């Protein structure tokens, strides 16, 4: 405890004392480059993308969310997203098939792994699919926290 | 001054401290992530090959 | 100095353009290029340029 | 059920535009119906 | 044994600050690569040096 | 007498809008005479806060 | 929030006293140091978690979820 | 860093829990209490650099 | 020539490899071998998150105004200095009109999605003798009403006519000449929302106002020469099968209809009451 | 689940419901039992019915 | 499961404890703080009785 660190038991830390939620939540919606027809919310597989990443895609479902309730894991990806240009030969030219991708799906951050809690969507301003998603995490105390 | 004179680098790491009473002076204790991320290259010998084996 | 550095060197006549990796296009990363400062300049430059040799 | 909207328990089952606007409701925001997947936790 | 100094002792009340060991570690041995400077980029979020 | 009139809502609408959401405190003309932190994101952390 | 279970000090269950602990200064009029005396909880690390704790979790409750 | 001290080096002793930890006693030339402070590793690369950190 | 790089394990050469990215080592490694082929990989999403050129064509655009560290006799200077090439470029005109078509749009107070719509119809064709003039209005009120339609929100031409006035006719050759031209480089049910916003009812005349306009168009009755008419009256008799006073003596003008339409919709459907209802 | 109160409370305070173990010698550690996944012979399973009736 | 106290606190059974020994501290195992007197400023041990001053 030499210059204000503090010994804490750590029964009380298995009881519950100083136990927190945590709440972090994510943005993304589609984009409209248009020629007006947008981004789409699907599931990616292999052979529709480019330079995805490995964030092992299953977790989504059909229309391109996850579900709530599931647990995710530090790179799980949890949006899908895909280009919608044309033009740019999308499924014709300077690509194979890896039809239209060019994957611009969004990974969880790094670190954190919980739990995917109220997951909603409904349309922006001007009417898009707009999606909102919110992941929830204990945080037992450790060492370093700071009291 | 931000990218001769000093700058980024490579090779490093950022935690908290505590104290210890029992490390001496020219320890320090690194957690096991840090040094399962930071690395540092060996030449292989004739002294070091079977530990080196071992190790890979 | 006579070999390095002369007064009718120091009025621009001719000027070096330098390549892209001082001036890179970032590439904005979402669909587009959004390409940089000092090329939209050099564009400016080159079309002032044409702009008062056409008039002379 | 896919999806809930409100406080009704409209099960929407959307597949596309079977009234957003559920019809004992008046929502426009459809959220959207946790998992039957079976979830594990760790009650250390 | 019986400690031979009595001491202090009581409730008291604390709270518990933002600032948590888990978003503060970091570290980085060879990541990405800046692009106009070609130097390890900034970010503990994005893996910085 | 009535097709300016809605560019002219969408001007204060916009002129209003962009001062709240941004903090400087000036019209769409990158902040003239202006100040900067007077349009900060509410605090949450903590109903004393 | 519910009370806690087993004061994180000393172990002993708690939450089965709550309500009790309720209406002990519903009816009975008593005095509550008293109530948390012949609720029987005669050491203070005990003590603290009956006298302290709010309870938050009907104050979540009366929404209309569902 | 303002003084010839705070780059010091060190012999690691790899420890769990993470967080860093040292001695007591070198903390004031570091001029850093616990209240949440936070310090910096450099990992050396080579024997000329690891023998020359070690030495001074 | 064509300078192209495929990237290819030199001790695997199986495949068009199969190789992975380790975006957090900036490397990459043949999967299957296990040896780094590059390193020293280039940000791909921190130089977006750091922080429109395709419409505005090739030439680059500029906002240029007043600054802060200089003096307001100068700044001054700077504005009237800074008009001195307005009229090299063709981009001149083309920020004309889509300061134009900026002014019309949010006055119309339509979405980014409809502006940039009628930004990219201007900017498709732009430059013709098939554009021919046409004082600008019916050019860009045709790209306006195609761009606002294509990103489907469709809008009815009295309203685009109230809003600019370009005579019915010079609008509709217009139109026609921009069908074809995007033809050549190559949505009535979304009317009625708008109209029942305007007369303020909840959303069950709306669900059946839906109902009746798709039956009434899949049998018969055309009847009306542009059946945005018809399409009102199913409206005015989803109101009838209610109780709440919403007369066609105010409706008409509610809506700049004749009223006259509005009986001769009201008989046709008297007399085809049959499968309107759906409860 | 449905409840205001949140999944990992439901875990936690569970967890630190005290049990009835006059015959807790009589098994042995899920650890060194020759099963897997919770055989009788070393856990025990329980269940929970709520409504809001 | 069968688990112990060791690892987590649910697996106790301990709740509390008491301990204590020569409560007139014949074995001179402290001293005690005080200002006028240690008798007067301390309470007497519950235990006292027990053993004889
Ligand atoms: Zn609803
Ligand atoms: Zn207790
Ligand atoms: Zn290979
Ligand atoms: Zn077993």
């Amino acid at each position: 405890n030499q210059e204000d660190s503090m010994i804490m038991n750590q029964s009380s830390i298995d009881r519950g004392l100083f136990r927190s939620l945590f709440f972090r939540s994510y943005m993304d919606q589609e984009k409209k480059y248009g020629m007006s027809i947008t981004e789409t919310f699907e599931k990616p597989q292999r052979t529709n993308t480019l330079r995805m990443k490995h964030g092992t895609y299953d977790k989504l479902d059909d229309d391109g969310l996850i579900a709530p309730g599931v647990r995710v894991s530090g790179e799980d990806v949890i949006i899908g997203k895909t280009t919608p240009i044309s033009p740019d030969e999308e499924e014709l030219g300077q690509r194979t098939a890896y039809h239209s991708k060019r994957d611009a799906s969004t990974p969880l951050r790094s670190t954190e792994n919980g739990i995917v809690d109220q997951v909603l969507v409904t349309t922006n301003q001007d009417g898009l699919k707009f999606v909102k998603v919110r992941v929830r995490t204990t945080k037992i105390p450790q060492i370093g926290d700071k009291f | 001054r931000g990218n001769l004179m000093g700058k980024r680098v490579d090779f490093s790491a950022r935690t908290v401290i505590s104290g210890d009473p029992n490390l001496e002076l020219d320890q320090v204790g690194v957690p096991k992530s840090i040094a399962k991320t930071l690395t540092y290259p060996e030449v292989v010998t004739p002294y070091n090959i079977d530990r080196l084996t071992q190790l890979v | 100095n006579e070999v390095f550095s002369r007064p009718e060197w120091m009025i621009l006549t001719c000027l070096p353009v330098p390549p892209p990796p001082v001036r890179p296009s970032i590439s904005f990363n979402e669909s587009q290029r959004g390409e940089d400062d000092l090329t939209f300049k050099l564009a400016d430059i080159l079309k002032a340029n044409i702009s008062l040799e056409t008039l002379e | 059920l896919k999806y809930i909207c409100a406080e009704c328990s409209s099960k929407l089952s959307l597949s596309r535009t079977d009234a957003v606007r559920c019809k004992d409701c008046g929502h426009r925001i459809l959220l959207k119906a946790r998992t039957k997947r079976l979830v594990q936790f760790e009650a250390r | 044994k019986k400690l031979m100094a009595q001491i202090f002792f009581g409730p008291t009340y604390y709270q518990r600050l933002r600032h948590m060991v888990d978003d503060k570690i970091h570290a980085r041995a060879r990541g990405p690569m800046q692009v106009l400077t070609r130097q390890p980029v900034e970010g503990r979020s994005r893996d910085g040096g | 007498f009535n097709m300016k009139l809605a560019i002219n809502a969408k001007t204060i609408t916009s002129g209003l809008k962009y001062a709240l959401a941004t903090g400087n405190w000036g019209e769409q003309k990158k902040a003239m005479s202006s100040r900067a932190g007077v349009s900060q994101v509410l605090n949450r952390y903590t109903y004393s806060s | 929030m519910i009370v806690p279970v087993r004061c994180f000090s000393c172990g002993k269950v708690v939450g089965d006293k709550w309500e009790s602990y309720l209406n002990l200064l519903q009816e009975d009029e008593l005095d509550e140091g008293t109530a948390l005396s012949r609720l029987g909880l005669k050491r203070y690390c005990c003590r603290r978690m009956i006298l302290t704790h709010v309870d938050l979790i009907e104050k979540f409750l009366r929404y209309n979820p569902l | 860093s303002l003084h010839k001290m705070s780059m010091m080096a060190h012999r690691v002793k790899v420890i769990p829990y993470s967080t860093f930890r040292l001695n007591l006693s070198v903390t004031s030339p570091y001029n850093a209490d616990f209240d949440g402070d936070e310090m910096n590793l450099h990992v050396p690369q080579s024997e000329e650099t690891r023998a020359e950190l070690s030495q001074l | 020539p064509n300078l192209n790089i495929v990237l290819t394990c030199p001790e695997c050469k199986v495949y068009p490899p199969k190789i992975v990215e380790r975006f957090s080592e900036g490397d990459v490694v043949c999967a299957l071998c296990g040896l780094v082929l590059s390193d020293k990989l280039v940000d791909t999403r921190s130089e977006w998150r750091t922080f429109n050129p395709l419409l505005d064509g090739n030439n680059l655009s500029t906002r240029i105004g007043k600054g802060e560290t200089t003096d307001m006799r100068f700044t001054k200077e700077l504005n009237k200095a800074q008009g001195k090439n307005v009229m090299d470029k063709k981009d001149n005109e083309v920020q004309a009109a889509f300061a134009k078509i900026t002014m019309l749009c949010d006055a119309a107070e339509l979405p980014k999605i409809v502006k940039d719509c009628a930004k990219e119809a201007y900017k498709l064709c732009h430059d013709e003798k098939t554009l021919k003039g046409k004082s600008m209005e019916s050019i860009m009120a045709a790209s306006i009403l195609i761009g606002c339609r294509r990103a489907e929100v469709a809008r009815t031409f009295k309203e685009i006519q109230s809003l600019i006035h370009v005579k019915t006719k010079e609008f509709g050759k217009t139109l026609n000449i921009m069908k074809n031209i995007l033809r050549g480089k190559s949505q009535n049910l979304t009317y009625i929302p708008r109209f029942c916003s305007h007369l303020g009812l909840p959303m069950q005349v709306t669900t059946s106002a839906e109902y009746t306009a798709k039956k009434c168009k899949e049998i018969k009755e055309i009847a009306g020469k542009s059946p945005i008419t018809i399409a009102v009256v199913s409206i005015y008799l989803n109101i009838l099968l209610f109780q709440i006073p919403i007369t066609a003596a105010k409706v008409g003008q509610t809506l700049q209809v004749t009223e006259g339409t509005i009986k001769s919709g009201y008989k046709i459907l008297y007399e085809h009451r049959d499968k309107l209802v759906d409860p | 689940n449905t409840t205001v109160l949140a999944d990992e409370f439901i875990a936690h305070r569970l967890g630190l419901i005290p049990l009835q173990s006059m015959d807790i010698e009589q098994l042995e550690y899920s650890r060194d039992c020759f099963c897997e996944d919770h055989c009788d012979k070393c856990s025990v399973v329980l269940t929970l019915q709520a409504f809001g009736e | 499961k069968k688990g112990i106290a060791k690892e987590h606190a649910k697996w106790g059974p301990a709740a509390a404890i008491e301990f204590e020994y020569d409560p007139w501290n014949k074995l001179k195992h402290t001293d005690y703080w005080y200002e006028q007197d240690s008798a007067k400023e301390w309470p007497q041990s519950k235990n006292c009785e027990y053993e004889d001053p």
